[PDB]
Formats: C-alpha cells, sequence, structure tokens
RNA sequence: UUUGAUGGUAGUAUCUAGGACUACCAUGGUUGCAACGGGUAACGGGGAAUCAGGGUUCGAUUCCGGAGAGGGAGCCUGAGAAACGGCUACCACAUCUAAGGAAGGCAGCAGGCGCGUAAAUUACCCACUCCCAGCUCGGGGAGGUAGUGACGAAAAAUAACAAUACAGGACUCAUAUCCGAGGCCCUGUAAUUGGAAUGAGUACACUUUAAAUCCUUUAACAAGGACCAAUUGGAGGGCAAGUCUGGUGCCAGCAGCCGCGGUAAUUCCAGCUCCAAUAGCGUAUAUUAAAGUUGUUGCGGUUAAAACGUUCGUAGUUGAACUUGUGCUUCAUACGUAUGUAAGCGUAUUACCGGCCGGUACUAUUACUUUGAACAAAUUAGAGUGCUUAAAGCAGGCUUCAAAUGCCUGAAUAUUCUGUGCAUGGGAUAAUGAAAUAAGACCUCUGUUCUGCUUUCAUUGGUUUUCAGAUCAAGAGGUAAUGAUUAAUAGAAGCAGUUUGGGGGCAUUAGUAUUACGACGCGAGAGGUGAAAUUCUUGGACCGUCGUAAGACUAACUUAAGCGAAAGCAUUUGCCAAAGAUGUUUUCAUUAAUCAAGAACGAAAGUUAGAGGUUCGAAGGCGAUCAGAUACCGCCCUAGUUCUAACCAUAAACGAUGCCAGCUAGCAAUUGGGUGUAGCUACUUUUAUGGCUCUCUCAGUCGCUUCCGGGAAACCAAAGCUUUUUGGGCUCCGGGGGAAGUAUGGUUGCAAAGCUGAAACUUAAAGGAAUUGACGGAAGGGCACCA
RNA sequence: AAGUUGACCGAACUUGAUUAUUUAGAGGAAGUAAAAGUCGUAACAAGGUUUCCGUAGGUGAACCUGCGGAAGGAUCAUUA
C-alpha cells in the first residue's frame, strides 16, 4: 500500500454480514433523509455526516437503511459539492504547503510534500475527468486554487 | 498488487502441500479458480472444498489428498489452437501418461484430454500433475 | 530474471535482444564492417602477395626459438603483413621476391601460440604449392 | 511547407483518378507504437543451410515480379518502347581517315584483356519443348546437343575360391596356470605352385541420336602381382591408435588449445609398425549446431560481469471480485446402474404458410478459437511405381511370349503462400457499451404532429380526404419490483480521533569546553616525543584563580532504540507546515502497479558572492627519523570547517541485495497503537490516572536455531516457493580479460568536471566461495645453555 | 522542306555550399609487448602509517595529506 510512502500497515472499516440491522431504530428508515441534508445544510462533507450519525440517531451504514449512499442522497437533495470531496481535502492540503512555503523557505522537506501531494492531485484529476464529474479543461493552476477550498 | 487471483490461489496451495498441509486457505476465489480446481477435484487430486461466502469477495477451504507434486499457473493466457496444443503437453507435462493443462476453451474450463476429443482450443489457464 | 511477461510485450523482447545483442563478441565482430577496413584479408579466405624480407620472430616464452617468417605485402589492397612458414626447409625454398598465395592460420583470425602478432600461413610460392615442394613432390622452378 | 508540403476549389494535362500540373483560398500533414536522416559488403518473394523444439545465417543464381543495357537526358514509328542487337545530343572512352569526314557500345552466345583467393569451347543442330511470320514447310547460339568440369548428389575397381609350406586357439583325448595324438568349427604369411572367375581396357558389328559420342547391348582380345601397384592425415592428452629404432640437442622444429624439445625426445626429423575415413581426405574463411555463452520456450545481477544515490512521473507494459449457473423430470444410450446426442420447469431463447419437416422475419461489438473459402509451379512433406538398385524420375502395367481403339489405372494428399482479409460455429477468457433529479424503456398505440406517392378522379384539369411503403414527434398525466453490484487483510480521503518520532523550516535559549585577552598569587620552567628538537618564558610563562568577550561543537544519558524518499537527523522553549502507524458497522468507488523521456532532493570536497573567522587543518614553512623521506611524528598556521544567497550532482550514496503483491517457522526481545488482567499499584479516599505485570493484538524491525528451502560455497524466513530448462506484474543492467569509462561527437557546467560512450591492437586466462600447507608488527598457551 | 519566334523537357561543364569516406603532418601525449636495465618498495600477514571509496591539493615514482564514507577489518562482544 501507500502510493507515495513506504509504511504498508493495514487498517479499515470491518462491515459486518448482517444488513438490514438496526433492529431497534426509533424512526423512519428514510427520515435519515432530513438529516442528511439538514447537517447538509451546515457545510459538512458526506464524510462528517457519515459519523456525526453515527452517534446521535445512531445509524450504522447509510447504504443498508437507506438504498444508496450518502453522495447519492445529497444530490438527490441537491448538495453536491462544486469539487468532490477527496478533490477537496487534497487540494487544501496543498494550498498549505505553498502558503508555508512563502514565509519558510530553505525547507526542502515541506516542499517534497508538495511534489507528492501535487503529483496525487493530478491522478484524481486525471480519473474524474474520465468518469465526467469533472468536466475537461479542468487543472491543477496552483495560482487560483486557494480561492476554491477558501 | 494481484495481477492474478490463479496465481495467488495455486502456489498457495503448492507451497501448503510441499510441506504437506492438509487444508489451504485460499484468497479470494473468482469463478475462475473454482472451475480450475473442479477439473483437480475430478481426477482425485483434491478433496471436496468449501467455499466460505462473505458478501466481499469470498474465501475457500479446500481438502486436500497429497497426491500433488506441481500445480502452478502459466501466465500469460497463451492462446492455444487444437494443432499447437501438444507443443504445450511435450515440454510442460513429466510424461504423456498423466498430467493435465487445463484450458479455457470456448466451451469451458477443461483440460488437454476433453478439449482434444470434444475438439475446442483456447487459452492456457495452468497446469497440474 | 527481469523480462515482462505481459500479453503485450512483443514489442519490449525484439527491441531488447536488438539492443542487447551488441555486446555479444562473436555476432558484433560480423556487423561492423572491419572485415574490410580492418582485416588485411580482403573479408576472404586466401590472398596472394609479394614478399619483402625473412625474418626471425622471437617466440614468446617458456618456448625460446626464433620462428622464422616472411613479411609480405598482398597486392589486394597494398597492406603489409607477416606471414609463418612451416615444415622446416621452407627458406632454402623461397628466394626472395617470389609471389607466394597466402591464408590464414586457424583462430578465427587473432592469433595462435608462441608466435606473437603473426596470424597469416604461407601455402603456394611461385605456383608450386609449398606443402607438396616440402616433400619433394613438386619442385621450384629455376627460371 | 520560399521552389507542393496537407486539404478545399475551378481548371489544364493524361488513356484515366490525383498537387500530376496551374490559379486562388485553408493551414494542415507525419512523430518515442521510432517519423525524419544515415548506413547497407540490400534487387524483393518463392525458397536454401543447420537443429528435439523454439530458432539463426543466407538468398548474384534456372521460377514469378522489379530493374537496367558505358554514363545521363531526349524521342520517333508503333495497340504496345522513354526500346539502346532504334535514333538524337552531351559526357567519358575508343575507331577509320587521302585531314574533308564516317561510324561504335558483348550486364545476348562463344572468345580476349583486366581485376582478382575465385569461374569452361572463338564446337553442333532446330529432332525436342514452345515462340514468331503472309504462317503444315521459313527463322529462332531461345532451345537441344557433344568438348572442359573432384561445385555438389547417386550406384561402386582395387580381388575371390581352395590346396600343401610354416603356423593359432579350439574341438576329442593322454592331461589340467606342465604335456602327446586327430594339430584345428582356425587363420595368417608364403615372387611356394597349380587352378576357377571375370569388367577395367580393347575391338567387329549393333543399338544410340537431327548427325553423333558415352552408357546399356556386344563377335574376336585381355590377371598372377614384379603388377590393372590408393592415397589423404594423425600415433602425449582432448581423440581411436609403437613408452619401437637411428638422428639432432630450449637447436631445428612441432602443437587448433594444453603443451613438447635443453646429447635415454611416448609430441621434432626419419626408418619399422599402427589407427581413422576411404576415391577420397586434409587446410583456410564464413555460417549453423554445440551455446542452459543472447535465454519466447530458457540465463545471470549479495560476493564471480550486473539493481539507477533517491523518490516522483508521462509514453508504455500490467491490472480485485461480480452477470443463466444449473437442478429436476425424462428419454433416446456404455453395461438395479452409466446420457456421453436431446427433451421437459425458472412467466415469450424470433412472427407466418407448407408435409415432425421447407420458404420465412429478425442477428451489442472486438480479440481468441473451430471448420471453411480463396489463391502459381518447382522445392519440402511425400502417395504410387522394380529407371536392375540408388538420388531421381511421372511413368507404366496387363491379356500376356499373342492376334488385338485390346483393356486397365496413373500422373495423390499436405506443410507451404507462416500473418493480413473473407465465410461459418462457439460466447470460457478479456476490454468497451447501456437507465440517474432521467432526450430511460415498452407502453399509455393518442392522432396532438408527421413526412410521401403511386392506384383511381374516361382522357384530362380544379375542389381534398382515406390507405398514406416509409419518416418526426405521441392526447405526456398512465399501466411496468421504474433504473446506482461488491465494498478488496487494493487505494484514496476524512475523523468528536488519541497519539508518537535526533523528520524538515524559522525564531528563541542553554551547556561545559577550547582559545584569546584583563586582573592577582607564584616562582623557572613549559609544550611536546620512540628519543628528540622546532616552539613558549625583555623573567611575571606553565599553573592556580576570578573574569569579560567571541566563534565552534551539542558530550555523558545513547540503545542492535526511533524518524526520514535517500543523502541525513540530538541544548531547551515557542510557532509553522507535513508524515507513518494504530483505531474506525467514516467517505468515494478501481481512482491502482511499475516505469524510457522529464522533474524534485542529493554526504563530503570543490566553485561563485558576501558575513564570519575558536578549534582543527590539504597546501606551504621549519625540527627530527632515515642510506633517502617532498612521508608517518612535532610546532605556528593558509584555502577550507561556520552562516547566508546561489552553482555543482558525485561516495564502499552498501544491505555491494530495485518496487508493489500472495504464500511458507520456530524462538526471544523491543518501537508505536489498540483491547480484557480489582495483575500490581502513586494517592484526592480506594476509584479517575500513572508506572510496570503477564495475557492478547496490528505494522514491523532486530536477534538467534535449523528447513519439506536454496546455493559453487560463504551463507540467506529470503538470497525460499527460479517442478523435473517456468510463467504474479513492472523497470534497470551484464555476456572472458585487458586496452578504457580512454579516444571522439553531442550535451550540462563559472571551472573542476558530470550524464552519455567505441575501436585498433593484445590476451589463455582474470575472477568468486572454500581446503591443506606456509606455523611472518597475528594474538594465545608452552618449551631448550647448538636460546 | 529549310530557316525561325516563344515555351517545356533537360544532358553537360563552371562555381558555391552540404554531406559521407579515405589519407600526408613538425611536435605533443597515452597504450601494448619485453621478464634479462635504473630507482625506490606501493599492495597482500597488524605488509610494518589497516585497506578501499568519493573529492580537492601536493609530490621523482609507486604514493602522501585533509574532509566525508564503507568493511570487502585486525571488533559480530561482554561496559545495571
Amino acid at each position: 500500500g501507500r502510493m507515495h510512502a513506504p509504511g504498508k500497515g493495514i487498517s479499515q472499516s470491518a462491515l459486518p454480514y448482517r444488513r438490514t440491522v438496526p433492529s431497534w431504530l426509533k424512526l423512519n428508515a428514510d427520515d435519515v433523509k432530513e438529516q442528511i441534508k439538514k447537517l447538509g445544510k451546515k457545510g459538512l462533507t458526506p464524510s462528517k455526516i457519515g459519523i456525526i450519525l453515527r452517534d446521535s440517531h445512531g445509524v450504522a451504514q447509510v447504504r443498508f437503511v437507506n438504498g444508496n449512499k450518502i453522495l447519492r442522497i445529497m444530490k438527490s437533495v441537491g448538495l453536491k459539492p462544486d469539487i468532490p470531496e477527496d478533490l477537496y481535502h487534497m487540494i487544501k492540503k496543498a494550498v498549505a504547503i505553498r502558503k508555508h512555503l512563502e514565509r519558510n523557505r530553505k525547507d526542502k522537506d515541506g516542499k517534497f510534500r508538495l511534489i507528492l501531494v501535487e503529483s496525487r492531485i493530478h491522478r484524481l484529476a486525471r480519473y474524474y475527468k474520465t468518469k465526467s464529474v469533472l468536466p475537461p479543461n479542468w487543472k491543477y493552476e496552483s495560482s487560483t486554487a486557494s480561492a476554491l477550498v477558501a | 498488487v494481484r495481477m492474478n487471483v490463479l496465481a495467488d490461489a495455486l502456489k498457495c496451495i503448492n507451497n501448503a502441500e510441499k510441506r504437506g498441509k492438509r487444508q489451504v486457505l485460499l484468497r479470494p476465489c473468482s469463478k475462475v479458480i473454482i472451475k480450475f480446481l473442479t477439473v483437480m477435484m475430478k481426477h482425485g487430486y483434491i478433496g471436496e472444498f468449501e467455499i466460505v461466502d462473505d458478501h466481499r469477495s469470498g474465501k475457500i477451504v479446500v481438502n486436500l489428498t497429497g497426491r500433488l507434486n506441481k500445480c502452478g499457473v502459466i501466465s500469460p493466457r497463451f492462446d492455444v489452437p487444437i494443432n499447437d496444443i501438444e507443443k504445450w503437453t511435450n515440454n510442460l507435462l513429466p510424461s504423456r501418461q498423466f498430467g493435465y493443462v487445463v484450458l479455457t476453451t470456448s466451451g469451458g474450463i477443461m483440460d488437454h484430454e476433453e478439449a482434444r476429443r470434444k475438439h475446442l482450443g483456447g487459452k492456457i489457464l495452468g497446469f497440474f500433475f | 530474471m527481469g523480462k515482462p511477461r505481459g500479453l503485450r510485450t512483443a514489442r519490449k523482447h525484439v527491441n531488447h535482444r536488438r539492443d542487447q545483442r551488441w555486446a555479444d563478441k562473436d555476432y558484433k565482430k560480423a556487423h561492423l564492417g572491419t572485415r574490410w577496413k580492418a582485416n588485411p584479408f580482403g573479408g576472404a579466405s586466401h590472398a596472394k602477395g609479394i614478399v619483402l624480407e625473412k625474418v626471425g620472430v622471437e617466440a614468446k616464452q617458456p618456448n625460446s626459438a626464433i620462428r622464422k617468417c616472411v613479411r609480405v605485402q598482398l597486392i589486394k589492397n597494398g597492406k603489409k603483413i607477416t606471414a609463418f612458414v612451416p615444415r622446416d626447409g621452407s627458406l632454402n625454398y623461397i628466394e626472395e621476391n617470389d609471389e607466394v598465395l597466402v591464408a590464414g592460420f586457424g583462430r578465427k583470425g587473432h592469433a595462435v601460440g608462441d608466435i606473437p602478432g603473426v596470424r597469416f600461413k604461407v601455402v603456394k610460392v611461385a605456383n608450386v604449392s609449398l606443402l607438396a615442394l616440402y616433400k619433394e613432390k613438386k619442385e621450384r622452378p629455376r627460371s
């Protein structure tokens, strides 16, 4: 593992075999609709909505309580992001390495960490322009980029 | 990364029978590789194996006898017609008494004795003797 | 070790063995044009010439004998080489500035044994087949 | 690509398409899947040489195709030529000439010169096969046919049968590692001698053929070795074969390599013998096999030659699982058993008529694969066949010794011309494809919208509806389980996440030390070293001491710990940005793997430009030692070490070991995280925490022990799973040693130099891991009056 | 018919550039063979200053020295 790092450590979620459990849920299964988007209107990316509802409702996995995933439910409401989330956070990192480098030069090991994160924004761009959620003519230019993520 | 499931479940068989274990755990059982063992099951080499059905990719816990000697895969899957099927049994299998080279012919997954009577050709999928 | 074992790597394989045959000393010897530029023989088995001088090559030690060679200028491109004559006798049978036929020695161009540098061997001298006049079945003409 | 390159457009031109040519617009076209350029000792293909396969090398050469007639250009006539056994000119060579001029092209067949290692007669005829003409009849150095011919293939002279002569073992038997008789189921050497065969020659005639020759067929002649007379290489090993005899004496020479030879040579030179293949065989160059030393089958890269210093990274090469799978009922079918052809349930594997059966409407795709089609022969594979056999040949055979259109059958089938392309079967494997707030499907078949045109308005015209062959859109609000596979012990990203680490940057700050100076006490020494001297004491040194100041370096704690891509990283504290790992019923959904080119970093030294300048210290200058000492040792020191802003791009940049992935074992430690130990345990009260305890658990890293491991070993849980030439994927590098990382070109650089990178010539060994001796500034343990 | 005007094919020579080979060269400097010459002993034994590497400077010559690295070392190391 780790395309840009040595550390081959494995860790993930272990989703069980049973699907439709909770067998104890208080309300409708599809009343997570009006709490995916009511916390989607607070600017939360669907990673944060997948874990804020593990503890209040507390729903286990959304793709078994409803029919489909969290990102598909938000654009059924109409809260899909301008740029998808694993590029929104991958660019905000590469923004911050450049803002650290416009005051702290002599640093050839924060610069190296920028070439890493920029060589993989160019790998998620090169894929999202194939599956057509990013259009063509969409590049990483690092002079407009800081007004996207902020 | 795994460019074959068939290599990462046939060396895993072959490494566990030269030590003489009686059960091998293979991962993660493409239906290509189930019908490879089913060729080997009905010629005695393999016991009645069990497919644990977890809904990610699958796992098999394959029983075996100990009659196996070398059960590997050929890669890349060379397309073999019928007239050049014996250039791949001569230089590969130990003698023309026994052993098989398994083919994925146009009809199914079969060995090289059933394919030469049914008159089918295909790709080489692996070998066992 | 190495080689790409994918289905569509016939491009790399024939590229590689073309690339890597140029390390072999036997391939590249016959594929560089020096059987005419470096070979004083014209890429061929024999050559004819006219001699210059009858000389003694000092043999490489442990062996120690002056070796009685002949330095000849072949007429094909004027290059001046040194050939070895066998089978003692063989220089009272030469009588300098007779036309000689010269061949190789045996190790496919380069030098052979105790004689350093000398790579060629005299076959006929004044048409009368030196191996046959050595056993006196042919006589060299007094003309 | 000005001067046609890519296209459009109109033309011209040609037999015709066409930038083929013109004019006007357009700016295209090819390219790392190798364009362009160069080389070629390149005519292409059929095919040839050689191997078990996979293959390498060659093909001027009789067959098809192209090409050209000394070099180029032009052209006439002709259906056909840019023809040269046609012409015209120029160029180069030559020719004749009475000096005005005229003609010539053998890379046709012969022949001569020349070059060469390298290749034959200045012969005979159109009978053959066919071609051409006005064309049964002419012509055809096309073609056939003799002469030369050891290129190469085939069949095979150089004796054979007996006798005694001298002789061997063996058979019977006196006898048995002694010995006679029948010496013999033996074979040799015999110019003993005497016999039987014969083609080699020879010669009448014959057949032969266009006329011949040769062979075959042949009346007469023709073998006794002294001749009809077999030689080429070798006799140390590799390699089957005299430790023969004379000669020479590291000479002469031999030997592919290893090796021989120095007045005994198993290797030379000869004699006497012997062994190999034999009308042959030796040598030279090339080439194939040998070669698992080119590696697709099938190599090697820790140490033998070889993982880029590091990581990104495009081209490229490779890429997780998932979809109608079968079950029953059966019956056809090898022996209550076996369906291996098929038929019946998973709501409809394509609608009609014909008498289960045919016309018949309809076919997501490509790779692969089945059988085909399709196409030259010779070759090759090779069927059949007594040219006497043979290689060949495509004939021949029979009734039959016949009479006899009197018969019979030939003259296969294939690799090849491997692939492309086409037809057909298959649908395993592998890609693409589809339905997302539906420009989704059938439907709501609504007529809202269509498109159109042939049949009739007798003919023929106007009014205009229907079927409208077809084609757009349906009255959209209604009837379709109305549509999104998994979530990889793949990746990515997140987290109310808790952390953790000499990771990098910037500030801040501490520690003693080493200097250098200031005071003060002291008194003649002090540095140093093998011994020294250089050196420091105008004594106030050395030393002791309080100090101030400066630049360096961060000890001890310090590990078989940690972090980092690698080079590297250690005084606190703050701030900055980043990272692995663990945890996670988080998120996305194949985004991943590795990598030419290209990018970023890259110890030290060296280089630039400043600021520093303690310690150290190449260079330099002294003192010793030493035969010598430009060295080691000792003194002050310079560039440098230091910081900044750039350059450079190399290290034994090492684990001499590329990266992702799966598997295979013990044993003990520790780094980090998690989770049960009322295991202990610090005390707010025990609890909350912290410390450890054993017990688990991830990612490992160390360590040691041996495999069912492997290797030449040393050795290694990888360097193994490289079976019984094996196969998870990707990339780089090597092919005996030198010459040499040189020369040269290109490129980078301020330079130093870096990344690329040969050949001539030389060489029979270089090298790796181990073993025994050697038994030395190698440690250990011992011994002796030759200590 | 000659002869002619203009176009177009164009040989050919003269000049320039561009390649692609081959060759003469004072001097200079590396390599190989040649052991049997001179000088010293660099390395391998703790080769008598352990060796090697990268990099700079210096030296009749092998070599020397600084800085950094490695063990292919003469330490796999015992020091709560």
